[PDB]
């Protein structure tokens, strides 16, 4: 029975599965700038 | 009582060393400054989670210095080589379904 | 030489053996010149709540021994 | 769908922690050993409905052994009464409740 | 008088807190990284001068310049020199930090990192010794043992 | 009865009230849970300390044991809740009206 | 099984002491002649108060006295 | 003030639930379920269970909250009226009953409730050589045989469970 | 009168501490073939000194804090916990002697990981909150095999109370009897501290420390003293559990003076073992705890148990 409230309202998925609706980038350098110390990396880090 | 007093002048202590490491670099006026979610991993949560189920089995195993001393021990021992064997295989099932991977 | 890390290590050492020998010292001085008083179990507490009733100084380490009886 | 396994059985799975009354470690007796004893002692066998109203003094002792409201209310009573009279100066407290007499043992 | 006295012993003994637990950052760019390597490798030996060799560069106190500045780690530089609690001190190592060096015509080359920062010791070379690094820093403590920061507070 | 259980069940409704209503976030309903089985671990233990009744000096331990595994389970559902909407909100959960 | 053994000795060593110090703490004490002793110790640790019996004037084992001959006795205790 | 220990600090058990039940954030909330297990943990030590209450620290604070506070900076991101309105709601409502059950000592609310300190209702005498609450918890080995394999079972399936639903598979 | 006994703990505590530090870069000069501070004092007896008024005049660093409570009750509890774990330590006597001692060290110290936690979430930093996560699972991690060591070991102790350490350690060190759960309480110790080979919030494979990044952090000399309190210890613990020394009860000065020498020995062992190896990478301590630790620690909880009832060796409760 349609109304007001339950108008927007879809039908579930018909496999019962719904849309999913990313990795870190790192700007690194080098610890203790002794040794290198002028060194850029911008990673792409998956965790 | 005597804990107590010792707990809270540890506190004191504490406290008076924060507050000291706080307001004691503040005598000195200095030049005011004016120039100018995380990702999710699936393993660091899932080590928590290890941790505490395991934590949970080793409060069942923290009775055992006392249980000992029962006149039951053929039962006791059979209970004390079973929980640690529960724990044994709570971590060959985490080893063998890749769960202890990547934090090995 | 080597001979050099013997007054850091010595102060240290001195600092780590203040906490027990004070209170080994103050136990001693608190208890009547004798050790103070283990009572984990409460028979240990109710034979040392005894001993400061029969004292009379409201002091369980005032040991009575047989010239309190007659 | 209580189905009594144990009993049917002859295994003791949890009748042992069941109550204050039963076998204990070193024999350590609950501080209302003998009132729950009396009120099982009397209750057992007649069912739930005979045992609440022909066991009902010795569940009444039992209940007051464990949460001693009739005693911390008389308490009250006396402390209260006691409170009143050193407030109207009507009554003194003696010297074996004040810390002045030199204790029993 | 008897104030003067007191913050005079005062700067006393905050310079020397100061100059003799300097922990310096290393700006190591270039070939005087090498050099200040060896000034604290144990011949020369900057931890026994209460110098604390790879100190933290949050917590540092020093900022030790130690080769070519180039135009595209100037902002990097300057970054890291803003990111230090005073009182913070600047030394400038070798040639390329000092004046531009052997790159002073360079289309690249900061002609200096005094260009970029304050500088408080200037240490001549291409490298500088070990040596001459560890006289720099010497220099700097001498220089931070003459400070009169209680006295001109006093005197203001 | 003694004056101690009053404020030990007040808690557990505190938390009981605090789990029944809430404001955005699951972990905060799931502080609400544990703080309810924190409250029924000091009660169980005030009663069993006080009664001398020693084979349930273990049933707290059991408790706590039980419920914090059940913690785990619920911070596991937390978890993947998550990983599918990006935060942790009850306002998100919803797909289930229709 | 002897190839088996120390190929799994060679490559992981940790889990072979593990599984032997296990399997030596599971089969051990039912092949160990000291198991009775433990269970003799602790039954005779007097933990409550031993509660003396109305002699009703037939129980020819129970002493009378702590110094009595009859009744239960520590001597292997104090040998062993 | 000092035979009332167990009360003031159920008093700061009670304030410190509606601290956090008022829920500011889970960081805060977690924090204030910190210093509730704290406190109460405080007040399971002072009837005598020593072990059960540094089983308070040792387990719920110390793993499980833990992984609560773990969890939550998972879940959570780093930088109101309500809150702070039912917070005083609580405080009053408690502090309230604090005054109705120390001007009365009775107060009814489900139960009837004793207004003196929890001193009263001890025991008058000694255990011995042991703790009782000790050893009920050692009989956990040889009296506990089935509890012990429902708690392991429970645990091991729990293990199981947490890598089914984490999987994602 | 026992407030001067508590002070005589804690204020010795910090001025060890203070030592340490010294101690620790005069034999890792050594080791390292070059000298420690000499300069500053006779023999380098100033750089604690010098260095400790140097770090309470420095400039709160640069940045602001995610929340301002956290940031303050972080070291306010590293130092409090770090205070706390000495008062049950038997040297021969404990301040507060309790019946569990052991248990409230190891609850004391499983409380430790929320200065981490706290400190990871009162920095702005995202990064530096990655960080301080990878250091509690590090430190929970080795929590366990703390607990289960502990227990096997207290399995021959016959309780929990730390002053019956010195009792069952009367005949025979109990490094004699339980060396394996001694080796790897030391190095769980170790990773415990956050202490090298295990530094890795201090060192690389680390996301956060890697040069001029942001997360405002706390003053460093207060987690710096609560971690170098931790570490004596921790060490001191160790001493008292395998190590444990005579103790004459007309003269307690001999057990201080022999637990002191095993301990300083210990916390060298330390430096010792700092100053010798690299680092290990993140998952490799996870593989050391959870597919090498944890095994043979089970197997030892199962021979420390079954152990005593085979060999009629129980020991008592009291
Ligand atoms: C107990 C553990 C160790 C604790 C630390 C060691 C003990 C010593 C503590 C006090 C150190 C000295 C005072 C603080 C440092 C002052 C340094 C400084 O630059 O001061 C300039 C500051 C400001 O000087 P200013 O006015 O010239 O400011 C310079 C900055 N501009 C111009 C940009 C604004 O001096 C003061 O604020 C004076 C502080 C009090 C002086 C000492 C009084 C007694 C203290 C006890
Ligand atoms: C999986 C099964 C593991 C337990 C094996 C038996 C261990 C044991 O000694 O049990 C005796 C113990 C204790 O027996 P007991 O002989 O010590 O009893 C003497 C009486 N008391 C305890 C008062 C000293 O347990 C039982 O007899 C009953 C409980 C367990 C029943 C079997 C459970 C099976 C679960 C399958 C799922
Ligand atoms: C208390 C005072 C101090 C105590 C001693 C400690 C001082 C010495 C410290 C040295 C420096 C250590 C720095 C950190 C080192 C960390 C790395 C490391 O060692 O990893 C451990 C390594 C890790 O393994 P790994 O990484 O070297 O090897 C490869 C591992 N796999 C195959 C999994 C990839 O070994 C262990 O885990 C051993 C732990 C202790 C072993 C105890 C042995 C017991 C033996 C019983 C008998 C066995 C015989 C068979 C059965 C017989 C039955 C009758
Ligand atoms: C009313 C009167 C009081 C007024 C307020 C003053 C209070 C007392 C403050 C301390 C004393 C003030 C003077 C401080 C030192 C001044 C003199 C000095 O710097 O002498 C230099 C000398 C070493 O010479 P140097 O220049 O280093 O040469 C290199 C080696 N050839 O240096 C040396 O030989 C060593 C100098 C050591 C400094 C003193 C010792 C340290 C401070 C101890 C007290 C404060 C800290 C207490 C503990 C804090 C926590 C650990
Ligand atoms: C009568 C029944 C209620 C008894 C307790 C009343 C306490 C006072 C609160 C009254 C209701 C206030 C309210 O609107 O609560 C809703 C709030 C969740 O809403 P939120 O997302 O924060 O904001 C959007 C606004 N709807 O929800 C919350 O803030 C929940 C907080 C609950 C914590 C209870 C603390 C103790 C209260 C007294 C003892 C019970
Ligand atoms: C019976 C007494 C009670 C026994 C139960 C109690 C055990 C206590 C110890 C707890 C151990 C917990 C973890 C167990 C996990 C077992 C599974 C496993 O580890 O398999 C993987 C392993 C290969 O390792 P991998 O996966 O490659 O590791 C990465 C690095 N390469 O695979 C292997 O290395 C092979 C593992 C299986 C074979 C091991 C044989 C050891 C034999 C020792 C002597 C006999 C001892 C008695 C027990 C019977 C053993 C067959
Ligand atoms: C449990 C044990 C704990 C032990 C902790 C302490 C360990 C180290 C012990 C001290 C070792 C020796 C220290 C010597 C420091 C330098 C003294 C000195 O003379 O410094 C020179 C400096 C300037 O003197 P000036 O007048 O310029 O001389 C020119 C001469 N024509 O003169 C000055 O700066 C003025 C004098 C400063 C003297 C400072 C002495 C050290 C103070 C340290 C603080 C702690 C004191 C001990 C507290 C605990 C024990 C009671
Ligand atoms: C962020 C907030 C601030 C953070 C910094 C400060 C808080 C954290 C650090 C403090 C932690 C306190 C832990 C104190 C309790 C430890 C357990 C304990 O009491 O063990 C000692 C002893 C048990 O031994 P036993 O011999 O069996 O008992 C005596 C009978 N003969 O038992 C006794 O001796 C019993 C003595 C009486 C009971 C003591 C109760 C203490 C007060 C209540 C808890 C206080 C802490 C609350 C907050 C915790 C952290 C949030
Ligand atoms: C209360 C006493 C405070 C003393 C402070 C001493 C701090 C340590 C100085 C040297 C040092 C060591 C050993 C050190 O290990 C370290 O971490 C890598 C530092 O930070 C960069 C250090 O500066
Ligand atoms: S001043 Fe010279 S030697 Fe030094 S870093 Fe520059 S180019 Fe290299």
């Amino acid at each position: 029975y349609p109304t007001k409230e339950t108008a927007h309202w879809k039908p579930p998925p018909w496999n019962d599965v719904d849309p999913p609706k990313s990795n870190l980038t790192l700007n690194f350098g080098p610890q203790h700038p002794a040794a290198h110390g002028v060194l850029r990396l911008v990673m792409e880090l998956s965790g | 009582m005597n804990l107590m007093i010792t707990l809270l002048t540890n506190f004191t202590l504490a406290t008076l060393l924060v507050t000291i490491a706080f307001w004691l670099p503040q005598l000195n006026v200095y030049s005011e400054k004016t120039s100018p979610r995380l990702p999710f991993s699936m393993k660091f949560f899932l080590v928590a989670i290890t941790f505490l189920l395991f934590d949970l089995e080793i409060a069942l195993l923290l009775p055992l210095p006392w249980a000992s001393q029962t006149t039951n021990l053929n039962t006791m021992l059979t209970m004390a080589l079973l929980l640690i064997f529960l724990l044994a295989v709570s971590l060959a099932y985490e080893w063998t379904q890749k769960g202890l991977e990547w934090t090995e | 030489m080597w001979f050099e890390v013997l007054p850091g290590i010595a102060v240290m050492g001195v600092c780590l053996f203040i906490p027990g020998m004070a209170t080994a010292r103050i136990h001693r001085f608190s208890n009547g010149g004798r050790e103070k008083r283990v009572a984990h179990y409460s028979y240990q507490w109710y034979l040392m709540e005894r001993d400061r009733r029969v004292s009379g100084v409201n002091r369980y380490y005032v040991s009575k021994g047989l010239e309190n009886i007659d | 769908p209580f189905f009594d396994v144990q009993k049917k059985l002859g295994v003791d799975l949890d009748h042992w922690m069941t109550i204050q009354s039963a076998e204990q470690p070193h024999r350590i007796p609950a501080r209302c050993h003998a009132f729950e004893k009396e009120w099982i002692e009397c209750a057992h066998g007649i069912g739930s409905i005979r045992a609440e109203k022909e066991c009902k003094i010795e569940f009444e002792d039992f209940r007051e052994c464990l949460l001693r409201q009739k005693t911390m209310k008389r308490l009250n009573a006396i402390k209260r009464q006691r409170d009143k009279l050193i407030k109207e100066g009507k009554y003194t407290p003696p010297p074996h409740h004040s810390g002045q007499e030199d204790l029993r043992p | 008088s008897r104030g003067e006295y007191v913050v005079a012993k005062l700067d006393d003994l905050i310079n020397w807190a100061r100059r003799s637990s300097l922990w310096p950052m290393t700006f190591g760019l270039a070939c005087c990284a090498v050099e200040m390597m060896h000034m604290a490798a144990p011949r020369y030996d900057m931890d026994r001068f209460g110098v604390v060799f790879r100190a933290s560069p949050r917590q540092s106190d020093v900022m030790i310049v130690a080769g070519t500045l180039t135009n595209k780690m100037a902002p990097a530089l300057r970054k890291v020199y803003d990111q230090m609690p005073e009182p913070r001190y600047v030394v400038s190592m070798g040639s390329c930090a000092n004046g531009g060096g052997y790159y002073h015509y360079s289309y690249s080359v900061v002609r200096g990192c005094d260009r970029i920062v304050p500088v408080d010791i200037y240490v001549p070379g291409c490298p500088p010794t070990a040596e001459a690094l560890l006289y720099g820093i010497l220099q700097l403590q001498k220089k931070i043992k003459r400070e009169k920061r209680l006295r001109i507070w006093y005197r203001r | 009865m003694s004056l101690v259980y009053m404020n030990i069940m007040m808690a557990f409704t505190v938390s009981l009230t605090g789990l029944l209503m809430y404001r955005s976030h699951l972990m905060s309903s799931l502080l609400c849970l544990e703080g309810m089985m924190l409250s029924l671990f000091i009660l169980a233990t005030l009663m069993i300390l006080n009664s001398h009744f020693t084979l349930a000096s273990m049933m707290p331990i059991i408790l706590l044991v039980f419920a914090a595994c059940e913690a785990a389970l619920g911070l596991s559902l937390l978890v993947m809740v998550s990983n599918t909407y990006g935060t942790d909100y009850v306002q998100n959960l919803n797909l289930l009206q229709c | 099984v002897a190839a088996f053994l120390k190929n799994v000795w060679a490559k992981e060593p940790v889990l072979v002491a593990s599984f032997a110090i296990a399997g030596l703490a599971v089969i051990l004490p039912t092949l160990s002649p000291y198991t009775k002793y433990s269970l003799m110790i602790n039954r005779a640790t007097p933990y409550n108060y031993p509660v003396p019996l109305r002699d009703d004037g037939n129980m020819p084992d129970v002493p009378s006295h702590p110094q009595d001959p009859q009744g239960p006795s520590l001597e292997w205790l104090k040998r062993l | 003030m000092m035979t009332y220990i167990v009360f003031i600090l159920s008093i700061i058990f009670v304030m410190g639930f509606v601290g956090f039940s008022s829920k500011p954030s889970p960081i805060y909330g977690g924090l204030g379920l910190i210093v509730s297990g704290g406190v109460g943990c405080g007040i399971v030590l002072n009837f005598g269970g020593s072990f059960l209450g540094l089983m308070v620290f040792l387990i719920y604070l110390g793993g499980m909250m833990v992984v609560f506070g773990y969890t939550t900076a998972m879940a959570t991101e780093q930088y109101n009226k309500v809150v702070l309105g039912t917070f005083i709601t609580g405080l009053l409502m408690e502090f309230l009953m604090v005054y109705y059950v120390l001007k009365d000592k009775e107060v009814e609310i489900v139960f009837k409730f004793n207004g003196m300190g929890d001193w009263v209702i001890y025991d008058t005498g000694d255990s011995g050589f042991f703790s009782e609450e000790a050893m009920g918890i050692a009989a956990l080995y040889s009296y506990g045989t089935w509890l012990v394999i429902v708690t392991g079972w429970s645990l091991l399936i729990g293990v199981v469970v947490i890598m089914e639903i984490t999987r994602g598979n | 009168m026992f407030m001067i006994n508590v002070l005589t703990l804690i204020i010795p505590i910090l001025l060890a501490v203070a030592f340490l530090t010294l101690v620790e870069r005069k034999v890792l000069g050594y080791m390292q073939f070059r000298k420690g501070p000499n300069v500053v004092g006779p023999y380098g007896l100033l750089q604690p000194i010098a260095d400790a008024i140097k770090l309470f005049i420095k400039e709160p660093l640069r940045p602001a804090t995610s929340s301002i409570s956290m940031f303050i009750l972080a070291p306010i509890l590293a130092l409090t916990l770090a205070l706390t774990m000495w008062i049950p330590l038997p040297m021969p006597y404990p301040l507060i002697n309790m019946n569990l001692g052991v248990l409230f060290m190891l609850a004391m110290s499983s409380l430790a990981v929320y200065s981490i936690l706290w400190s990871g979430w009162a920095s702005n930093s995202k990064y530096a909150l990655i960080g301080a996560l990878r250091a509690v699972a590090q430190t929970i991690s080795y929590e366990v095999t703390l607990a289960i060591i502990l227990l096997s070991v207290l399995l021959m102790n016959g309780s929990f109370t730390l002053s019956t350490l010195i009792i069952t350690q009367e005949q025979v060190w109990l490094i004699f009897p339980a060396w394996p759960l001694a080796m790897m309480w030391f190095i769980s110790t170790l990773a415990e501290t956050n202490r090298a080979p295990f530094d890795l919030t201090e060192g690389e494979s680390e996301l956060v420390s890697g040069f001029n990044v942001e997360y405002a952090a706390g003053p460093f000399a207060l987690f710096f003293m609560a971690e170098y309190a931790n570490i004596i210890m921790m060490n001191i613990f160790t001493t008292t559990l395998f190590l444990g020394a005579f103790h004459n009860p007309y003269m307690p000065e001999l057990y201080t003076i022999n637990f002191t020498i095993k301990s300083l020995l210990l916390s060298i062992t330390f430096l010792w073992i700092r100053a010798s190896y690299p680092r290990f990478r993140y998952d490799q301590l996870m593989h050391l705890l959870w597919k090498n630790f944890l095994p043979l620690t089970l197997a030892l909880c199962m021979w420390h148990v079954s152990l005593p009832i085979l060999l009629s060796s129980i020991p008592p409760q009291t």
